[PDB]
RNA sequence: UUGACCUCAAAUCAGGUAGGAGUACCCGCUGAACUUAAGCAUAUCAAUAAGCGGAGGAAAAGAAACCAACCGGGAUUGCCUUAGUAACGGCGAGUGAAGCGGCAAAAGCUCAAAUUUGAAAUCUGGUACCUUCGGUGCCCGAGUUGUAAUUUGGAGAGGG
RNA sequence: GUUCUUUGUAAAGUGCCUUCGAAGAGUCGAGUUGUUUGGGAAUGCAGCUCUAAGUGGGUGGUAAAUUCCAUCUAAAGCUAA
């Protein structure tokens, strides 16, 4: 990862002594927070699924991942969000009856 | 007056619409005879009053100065713990030995989660009738929660049968009330109308 | 209205610019007012030099990274190496900035070098002492100049190995240009059907 | 903690349990007046998060606001200008319904200062928001140095000038190249860039 | 054979505050047209004038969900530049900012989310007194649907 | 400037080892629509509809898929020149 020392090339720029300083407590905004994970599980067991979430789970069980992810993209904002939604739905459906 | 009209219409609408299973588990209230006994026990654990706090501080302050008391001039207290934030943390620490929550909290989001959370830590919970009596328990107007963690030796007998009675009604019944939908009441004129239909058509 | 050979102008004067014209007649009046403000601020505050100590720090933006300039405030890491806590330095007139991070030792060591020098040059008045007259100085920045580091020595002997700088320079650019293209062909050529 | 159960549940506004409550509640708010005193916050989690404290002097109001666009109030759709200005039905009133409600309660409790607001329910025709107020005359607020900045006149009618949370959101006031058009204030910014700055020694 | 809760009231109840003016500057909403294009409709005039709401001695913004892409700077605001440039535009008339660099001034921060639970420790009001922009005592009340100490991401806390 | 005041085992600051580390939703985001901007497969703002997650989110000035990295950490608040 050392700079090449020249003004052209991939790692352009001069060779300087790094430290890679100690990280900020930020960049941990997506923290684990074991108690928060617990709260999310708890609210999952009290509150069921959205009607549209249920439609996506039915799409999982009958019509397949491609159509299901497509519908997730159509409902939610981005294709990345759709991928995340279908992945968490796969986790919940696996934790469900078909253990 | 409209406020009377509105409040009556608040409850009538609340039942005619179908109530989801999660709420209306509060519709099952703790029965009459055990209710007297439960508060009869709990009234022995009323926390410090306005006056009682003053005298202990005087007898403690007038003690540490000459008796060199290291804050052990007062006995270990045994009083009901109150406060929703106080109680919720207690179950999460598994310290709540018995928790009973008022069933008439106006914003249900404050207490809807608590009985389900109590089941997961295996902490006995009671959906109890009347926040007002919860207030008089702890020298307040309203408390909405009441938790007992520690008991005297001779009173451990009381909870064990009582917890068996309470757990027999709410916590043991959790999994069936969890999938039991609420509401579904038609009106009196509607109910007589339907029965009139059933007596003519259904029973002919 | 286009006349003979004259360059195309783009003078943007078709709004009601008459209403917004700030003519700085106050340039002289403002400078004396500012010099008045600096003097009264110096007298008002304790014998402190009107400013905080600013770090020696590299400029971004390679157009300007050849130079060094003053920063806003010191990083927590640099202040710790000086032997103070971050809060205390602000009380002494040392500017601390938490947003900057140190990834350059020569910049890191340069700052702590000026930290110790500043510490050498401070007399901290005790809260309940005597506080003798200290001949207040007006500018810490004037007392602690910024020096541009020297990159090399004045003279040396050439060590030309026939490196033919273009062949270094041109092929470095060529190598980067086709870099990802090369691994792409690694995907097909190491496919092995 | 005890409020994160309220917080995490509220993320599931479309969940089965909350759908019962909001539908019940939207009926409850409809019957009452457009603006009426709220005895206690419907979302004590949200209020505390937003700065409400269970102290004397804090005031909570519920308000309902009509939804949709701002129909151009020209008579019979006659705009009297170039055709780009003929559009009447499709104007958007670039300031949020949260701001519009916040003005009305601010006018209602004219003695008082709007802290913030949050919505509690909605339907097709109306939106409902519940508004947080702070009493600068109560000695509990003039004291309590955590909050006595309210008592200063400089923030009076904070709601009307766009100094509230949604006001800043609507004014486009935030950092970045994405907001360079409106960073220090759109009108303030426009005047600075359209000013001919002349010095005595002409450059 | 009663009083506490919740909510809603009334009182020439004790005490309060809002209205209006000014408006040069300031914060927002609303918002043209003359004019230019040698016609004219997009566009320009202009995110202006007119109208409405809201403050102060300044207001606003203000301590990064910033800028950057370099060896990286580091709240905001103002000035010299960037620059009549990148870009937008019947790509016509025209419009047209931002990074860096120099300088002025400099300043940093705080709440919700942590049960204090061996002790609502918190606050308004009324009375009596005194050294009264207050303080002490006492009593009602607020408040556990949460008022104090602690924590605010640069961290920080439970422990040893 | 110095004189009545002395607070108080009351509070605070730094070092080491460990367990943690709580951080903001009809909101971000997306579609469409209107206005606006130099922002141009759409700069901002607003309306309606859909609407989240926590090794996430925004941004990285050409739409999208794939793999990374840098950079900060919104939907809460105060502040003088
Ligand atoms: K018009
Ligand atoms: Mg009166
Ligand atoms: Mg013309
Ligand atoms: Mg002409
Ligand atoms: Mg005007
Ligand atoms: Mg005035
Ligand atoms: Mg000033
Ligand atoms: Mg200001
Ligand atoms: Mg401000
Ligand atoms: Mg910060
Ligand atoms: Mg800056
Ligand atoms: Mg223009
Ligand atoms: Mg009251
Ligand atoms: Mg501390
Ligand atoms: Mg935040
Ligand atoms: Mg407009």
């Amino acid at each position: 990862t050392v700079k090449t020392g020249i003004a052209i090339g991939l790692n352009k720029g001069k060779k300087v002594t790094s430290m890679t300083p100690a990280p900020k407590i930020s960049y941990k905004k997506g923290a684990a927070s074991n108690r928060t994970k617990f709260v999310r599980s708890l609210v999952r067991e009290i509150a069921g699924l959205s009607p549209y979430e249920r439609r996506l789970i039915d799409l999982i069980r009958n019509s397949g991942e491609k159509r299901a992810r497509k519908v997730a993209k159509k409902r939610l904002g981005s294709f990345t969000r759709a991928k995340a939604k279908v992945e968490e739905m796969n986790n919940i459906i696996a934790a469900s009856r078909r253990h | 007056p409209e406020y009377v009209r509105v409040q009556r219409q608040k409850k009538i609408l609340s039942i005619r619409l179908k109530v989801p299973p999660t709420i209306a588990q509060f519709q099952y209230t703790l029965d009459r005879n055990t209710a007297a006994e439960t508060f009869k026990l709990f009234n022995k654990y009323r926390p410090e009053t306005a006056a009682e706090k003053k005298e202990r501080l005087t007898k403690e302050a007038a003690a540490v100065a000459e008796g060199k008391s290291k804050q052990d001039a007062s006995p270990k207290p045994y009083a009901v713990k109150y406060g929703l934030n106080h109680v919720v943390a207690l179950i999460e620490n598994k310290k709540a030995k018995l928790v009973l929550i008022a069933n008439d909290v106006d914003p249900i989001e404050l207490v809807v989660f608590l009985p389900a959370l109590c089941k997961k830590m295996g902490v006995p919970y009671a959906i109890v009738k009347g926040k007002a009596r919860l207030g008089t328990l702890v020298n307040q107007k309203t408390s909405a929660v009441a938790a007992l963690t520690e008991v005297r030796a001779e009173d451990e007998a009381a909870l064990a049968k009582l917890v068996s009675t309470i757990d027999a009604n709410f916590a043991d019944k959790y999994d069936e009330v969890k999938k039991h939908w609420g509401g579904g009441i038609l009106g009196n004129k509607a109910q007589a109308k339907m029965d009139k239909r059933a007596k003519n058509s259904d029973s002919a | 209205a286009i006349s003979k050979n004259l360059p195309i102008l783009k003078n943007h004067f078709r709004k009601h610019w008459q209403e917004r014209v700030k003519v700085h007649f106050d340039q002289a009046g403002k400078k004396v007012s500012r010099r008045n403000a600096r003097a009264t601020r110096a007298a008002k505050i304790a014998p402190r030099p009107l400013d905080l100590l600013r770090p020696v720090v590299r400029a971004p933006t390679v157009k300007y990274n050849r130079k060094v300039r003053a920063g806003r405030g010191f990083t927590l890491a640099e202040v710790k190496a000086a032997g103070l806590t971050a809060a205390y330095a602000r009380t002494i007139g040392i500017a601390v900035d938490h947003r900057r991070q140190n990834r350059n030792q020569e910049i890191f060591d340069a700052n702590v070098q000026r930290l110790k020098e500043y510490q050498s040059k401070i007399i901290v008045f005790p809260r309940n002492g005597k506080a003798p007259e200290a001949e207040q100085v007006l500018s810490a920045a004037a007392t602690f100049p910024i020096a541009q580091p020297a990159t090399d020595v004045e003279a040396r002997a050439v060590q030309d190995n026939g490196e033919s700088a273009f062949r270094t320079l041109r092929l470095a650019r060529s190598e980067k240009k086709f870099r990802g293209i090369r691994e792409k062909r690694a995907r097909e050529k190491a496919e092995a059907e | 903690g005890a409020y994160k159960y309220l917080e995490e549940l509220q993320r599931k506004k479309q969940s089965d349990v909350l759908r019962f409550l909001q539908r019940v509640r939207v009926w409850e708010y409809r019957q009452k007046n457009v603006i009426h005193r709220a005895a206690r916050p419907t979302r004590p989690d949200k209020a505390r998060r937003l700065g409400y404290k269970a102290k004397q002097g804090f005031v909570i109001y519920r308000v309902r606001v009509r939804r949709g666009n701002r129909k151009r109030p020209v008579p019979k759709g006659a705009t009297y200008g170039k055709p780009t200005n003929q559009g009447v039905n499709e104007l958007k009133y670039q300031r949020s319904l949260r701001a519009t409600a916040e003005e009305r309660v601010g006018r209602r409790a004219a003695n008082l200062r709007v802290l913030n607001s949050y919505w509690v329910n909605q339907d097709s025709t109306y939106k409902y928001f519940e508004v947080i107020l702070v009493d600068p005359q109560h000695k509990a607020i003039r004291r309590d140095a955590r909050y006595n900045w309210i008592c200063d006149p400089v923030h009076k009618h904070r709601e009307a000038r766009g100094l509230t949370a949604t006001g800043k959101k609507s004014r486009g006031i935030n950092k970045g190249h994405k907001f360079n058009n409106t960073k220090a204030g759109r009108r303030k910014t426009w005047k600075r860039q359209n000013t001919l700055s002349l010095w005595r020694y002409r450059k």
